[PDB]
């Protein structure tokens, strides 16, 4: 009996025990998220605690098999994933110190409230209060207040915690033989022992930086056009050459420029495509939306939703007394139980999200045959990319016309396409410098390349330099502005939204190429193309079993993340932006700030 | 002369665990083979060497009704020459298997919201199963080279795992009551006839 055989047999035990215990935790989490009771709270914690205690027990159990003695890479992948889950790398005190910090930072974020300066009785939470201001307010000072008050009251609380969070997270990573916690996060993309498909953690920074360089010309023209449009709406607030004020970007951080569409729409006369009325005209309900979404994936050769999906999913808001957590989530509970939790309204946005969330389900069902530890996206960006491309095709006028939501007497001119691409670029392109620079700052903070006394100095040096975004109020090192975002204060890697964005257009361009789609990439619908679904399925069924480089190649024929499909998707806008920025300054000056 | 007790085997309140599969010897009775349908959600009826179409035109020396519960995926393993946990460790059909495999979904009966842990299967064994072998031993499987001492631990696993059937499981994980009719042929008077 060798030791790989021991590990093989050990994983056999873990897979069967984990699937049962994970299912109990997932169903308990489901019952809470659809039936919010103090009981359903408790049962979720108990099942979650029993699942975590099992994982901690199995992580220690898995470590007794050293990795250098397993030749089977599939077994090593599952063994490594279970051992990398090993919490017993820090002392129980420092593990307890870190968990307390993570809970406190999570609590400060979710309960952090700011109150109106004139009347300190009325107080606002970030969601929905401050987010409502950041997404809808056109008033500079109110936006300046909510942006600054969130960072001054809640961000300053997180500064000492994040300082100690970095120390312990690095200590954890250094004990797992990673350079630092940023290197630990980049391990999600690491591939070893697979010749031709290997990928190092350091190579992620290079690939992100190399691909971001090709994003820069598109972003600068998008930044210049947005600045020109915002400058017209704020002549006294925005320099023609300066960075965009951080509070005037559509949300609390400028993570997405989606809510700038009203002020930056190229052709406000031409109406956007919104099939919401047509859905109500045809008496659509949530059942119809997901049936149409199910019909979309059937058209590409993917299986229909399981019988348990329709029975066990929550597709409408229970309303009445029964409250629910209405965040649209696709649930892989394991053991054939795939569900979607979604308080679906009869709207185009929820129609696309149903395609998006069912796209996750299709990913979940496809790798359901993989071992439990390998039932996930090829990397952290794959699952989100798979869901995104469904909403890409579902939102096209070709798809909306083919399903009777957009009448044939609608015709698409190049102005509505530029309108559509501008709205897409505000969300999709605008987030990439935000995502890269945020994760670059976190990478450098974990690496020790930014001292504590220059955290907010460098955070805003990079914001101006990389994102073209300037803080509206000077921030000393008592602030912690990254932690004012959920992912930073809730300990989530952020480069996944950069890689997913490049993956999704790599995916979409490849599937549209398989769909024999002629024309611009943004107009493409992969519907009725079994070749596109087959090419997608050859990756979806892989899960985590194969290297993400290979899973990427199984769709796009390329082993590495490529930005060209992203630029291909936005090229009609990019040429339009460069023409529209003819008599406008392209680029930005970091020295300019709205506080002079 | 008397009706073969197929209702006992098929309509048993609780089927046996597949590791401890129930065997019922059917002999000296009339075998009404068209009664084998319980209006079940996913019925399966495949025979080997014998013809399910007009199965009641043949006498047999003995009929061995083997009943057990597996999940939906593992029903494919109840077939000659199949491989998997159930075939290797729980119920192996011979390559020359003469008989029928009747399987149907029992999510209504064998699934519970809290999880039905009545039905087990053998996850580990030092070797596979000979055709129609039955291993009900609960001896701790030895995966490592150290002793097991009769208790579960590191590299020493209890060889039986439970299905934990729940009604919300997928069809591939839902419980499936399986009856294997093994038709025996000997030099004997062949006392299981019946139209
Ligand atoms: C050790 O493993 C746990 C458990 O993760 C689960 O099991 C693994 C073997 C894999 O199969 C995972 O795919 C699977 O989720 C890890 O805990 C998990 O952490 C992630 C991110 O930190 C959580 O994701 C989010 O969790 C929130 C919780 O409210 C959800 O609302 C989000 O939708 C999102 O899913 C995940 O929930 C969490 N798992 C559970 C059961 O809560 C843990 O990170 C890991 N540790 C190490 C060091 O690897
Ligand atoms: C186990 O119990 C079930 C009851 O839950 C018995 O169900 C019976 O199944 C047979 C199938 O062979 C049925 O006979 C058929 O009825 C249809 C009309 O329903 C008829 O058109 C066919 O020609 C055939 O006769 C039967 O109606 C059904 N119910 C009863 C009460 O018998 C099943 O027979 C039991 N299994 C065994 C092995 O005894
Ligand atoms: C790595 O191990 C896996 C199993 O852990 C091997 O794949 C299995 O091969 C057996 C042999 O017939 C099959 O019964 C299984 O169905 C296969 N898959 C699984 C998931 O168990 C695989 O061949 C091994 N690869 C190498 C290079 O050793
Ligand atoms: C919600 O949970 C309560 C118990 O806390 C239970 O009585 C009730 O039936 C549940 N509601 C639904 C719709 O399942
Ligand atoms: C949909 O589910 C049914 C199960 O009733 C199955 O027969 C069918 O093959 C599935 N797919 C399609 C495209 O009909
Ligand atoms: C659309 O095309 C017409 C010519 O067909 C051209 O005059 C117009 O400027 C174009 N608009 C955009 C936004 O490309
Ligand atoms: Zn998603």
């Amino acid at each position: 009996s060798t030791i790989e055989e021991q590990a093989k047999t050990f994983l056999d035990k873990f897979n069967h025990e984990a699937e049962d215990l994970f299912y109990q935790s997932s169903l308990a989490s489901w019952n809470y998220n659809t039936n919010i009771t103090e009981e359903n709270v408790q049962n979720m914690n108990n099942a979650g605690d029993k699942w975590s205690a099992f994982l901690k027990e199995q992580s220690t159990l898995a470590q007794m098999y050293p990795l250098q003695e397993i030749q089977n890479l599939t077994v090593k992948l599952q063994l490594q994933a279970l051992q990398q889950n090993g919490s017993s790398v820090l002392s129980e005190d420092k593990s307890k110190r870190l968990n307390t910090i993570l809970n406190t930072m999570s609590t400060i974020y979710s309960t952090g409230k700011v109150c109106n300066p004139d009347n300190p009785q009325e107080c606002l939470l970030l969601e929905p209060g401050l987010n409502e201001i950041m997404a809808n307010s056109l008033d500079y000072n109110e936006r300046l207040w909510a942006w600054e008050s969130w960072r001054s009251e809640v961000g300053k609380q997180l500064r000492p915690l994040y300082e100690e969070y970095v120390v312990l997270k690095n200590e954890m990573a250094r004990a797992n033989h990673y350079e630092d916690y940023g290197d630990y996060w980049r391990g999600d993309y690491e591939v070893n022992g697979v010749d031709g498909y290997d990928y190092s953690r350091g190579q992620l920074i290079e690939d992100v930086e190399h691909t971001f360089e090709e994003i820069k010309p598109l972003y600068e023209h998008l930044h210049a056009y947005v600045r020109a449009k915002l400058m017209n709406a704020y002549p006294s607030y925005i320099s023609p050459i300066g960075c965009l004020p951080a509070h005037l970007l559509g949300d609390m951080w400028g993570r997405f420029w989606t809510n700038l569409y009203s002020l930056t729409v190229p052709f406000g006369q031409k109406p956007n495509i919104d099939v919401t009325d047509a859905m109500v005209d045809q008496a659509w309900d949530a059942q119809r939306i997901f049936k149409e979404a199910e019909k979309f994936f059937v058209s590409v050769g993917l299986p229909n939703m399981t019988q348990g999906f329709w029975e066990n999913s929550m597709l409408t808001d229970p309303g009445n007394v029964q409250k629910a957590v209405c965040h649209p989530t696709a649930w892989d509970l394991g053991k054939g139980d795939f569900r979607i939790l979604m308080c679906t309204k009869v709207t185009m946005d929820d129609f696309l999200t149903a395609h998006h969330e069912m796209g996750h389900i299709q990913y979940d069902m496809a790798y359901a045959a993989q071992p439990f530890l390998l039932r996930n996206g090829a990397n952290e960006g794959f699952h989100e990319a798979v869901g995104e491309i469904m909403s890409l095709s579902a939102a096209t006028p070709k798809h909306l016309k083919s399903i009777g939501l957009l009448s044939p007497d609608f015709q698409e001119d190049n102005e509505t396409e530029i309108n559509f691409l501008l709205k897409q670029a505000l969300t999709i392109v605008g987030t990439l410098p935000f995502t890269y620079m945020l994760e670059k700052w976190r990478w450098m903070v974990f690496k020790g390349e930014i001292p504590k006394d220059q955290w907010m100095k460098k955070w805003w040096e990079m914001k101006r330099e990389i994102v073209g975004v300037v803080e509206p109020v000077p921030h000393d090192e008592t602030y912690c502005d990254p932690a004012s975002l959920f992912h930073v204060s809730n300990d989530y890697s952020f480069i996944r939204y950069y890689t997913r964005t490049l993956y999704q257009f790599q995916f979409q361009e490849a599937l549209c190429q398989a769909a024999k789609h002629e024309g611009p990439l943004h107009k493409c619908d992969i519907s009725n193309s079994t070749e596109a679904g087959q090419k997608l399925f050859n990756m979806l069924r892989l899960g985590k079993s194969e290297p993400w480089t290979l899973a990427l190649e199984n769709v796009v024929g390329a082993k590495n993340m490529n930005v060209r499909p992203l630029l291909n998707y936005f090229e009609p806008l990019f040429t339009w932006l460069k023409d529209q920025n003819k008599n406008s300054f392209v680029g930005w000056s970091t020295d300019w700030s709205p506080y002079a | 002369t008397n009706l073969c007790p197929f209702d006992e085997v098929f309509n048993a309140t609780r089927f046996a665990s597949v590791y401890a599969w129930n065997r019922k010897r059917i002999s000296n009775c009339v075998a009404d083979y068209s009664v084998l349908y319980n209006f079940a959600p996913f019925f399966t009826f495949k025979c080997y060497g014998v013809s399910p179409t007009k199965l009641n035109d043949l006498c047999f020396t003995n009929v061995y009704a083997d009943s057990f519960v597996i999940r939906g995926n593992e029903v494919r393993q109840i077939a000659p020459g199949q491989t998997g946990n159930i075939a290797d460790y729980n119920y192996k059909l011979p390559d020359d298997f003469t008989g029928c495999v009747i399987a149907w979904n029992s999510n209504k009966l064998d699934s519970k919201v809290s999880g039905n842990y009545n039905y087990l299967y053998r996850l580990f064994r030092k070797s596979n199963l000979k055709p129609f072998e039955r291993d009900i031993s609960t001896e701790i499987y030895q995966a490592g080279n150290k002793p097991c001492n009769g208790v579960a631990g590191f590299n020493c696993y209890f060889p039986l795992r439970s299905y934990g059937f729940r009604p919300t499981y997928g069809v591939g994980h839902q419980p499936y009551r399986v009856v294997v009719l093994s038709f025996e042929l000997l030099h004997a008077p062949a006392t299981v006839c019946g139209p």
